């Protein structure tokens, strides 16, 4: 919850309106309940809940990159936005992530948001 | 927000709530002798902090066991009031496991 909760709060400043956790059994994470993006869906990734978790993500990012990116494309295809709270990534891994994102189809790249 | 990776090309995309729901139930249903299978599959989450687990490295026997373990978890969940909200994703997961080339 806290990782995604924080990400949603920040996203609200840039996308407007309010972001609500989707109802139980939804295939998406959050849905905009108001504002100019009202009704649009949001799936989060890379929103670690703890310092420990962020460290784990960082240490093995390269090992997990392919599965992470495939999961990312799946969710970018299905949801309106896929925001990544990537601030915690090492510069080494940010380079990996940005490069990998640039090799996805452009229609998916437009859907991916890097929370600065 | 996450997935269950079956093999490199075959995945079950899930929301964060679905991911947590599934990994917790499946995780409770492993036999003592099969705990190493869980550890291998759960590695991306437990070692790597990822919101996915993966059966891509298991042989036919390991995956057969994982599927049996998934069906046990699914049974143990039928009792629960939430079950209909999750039934479609249990079905997706069991189906993709069944269709895996290693089980042919």
């Amino acid at each position: 919850r806290p990782g995604e909760a924080g990400a949603a709060a920040e996203l609200e400043n840039y996308l407007g309106g309010t972001l609500q956790r989707a109802p139980q059994g939804s295939s998406v994470d959050f849905v905009f309940s108001s504002g100019p993006n009202n009704g649009k869906t949001v799936d989060f990734m890379l929103t670690p809940d703890t310092v420990a978790q962020a460290a784990k993500i960082n240490q093995f990012f390269d090992k997990n990159l392919n599965n992470f990116m495939n999961t990312l494309s799946d969710h970018a295809a299905a949801a309106d936005f896929v925001p990544l709270a990537s601030r915690f990534l090492s510069e080494a891994n940010k380079t990996l992530l940005v490069k990998a994102i640039g090799n996805l189809p452009q229609k998916l790249q437009a859907k991916i948001i890097l929370i600065k | 927000a996450g997935s269950i990776v079956i093999s490199k090309e075959v995945r079950v995309p899930v929301s964060t709530s679905q991911f947590d729901y599934l990994v917790s139930r499946i995780g409770d249903q492993f036999h003592s002798s099969d705990m190493w299978i869980k550890d291998e599959v759960y590695l991306p989450m437990e070692e790597g902090g990822m919101s996915f687990i993966s059966t891509e490295s298991l042989n036919s026997s390991g995956l057969s066991i994982f599927l049996a373990t998934v069906m046990r978890a699914r049974a143990a969940s039928q009792a629960e009031e939430s079950f209909p909200l999750y039934e479609n994703v249990w079905n997706q997961l069991v189906e993709k496991l069944r269709q895996d080339a290693r089980l042919g």
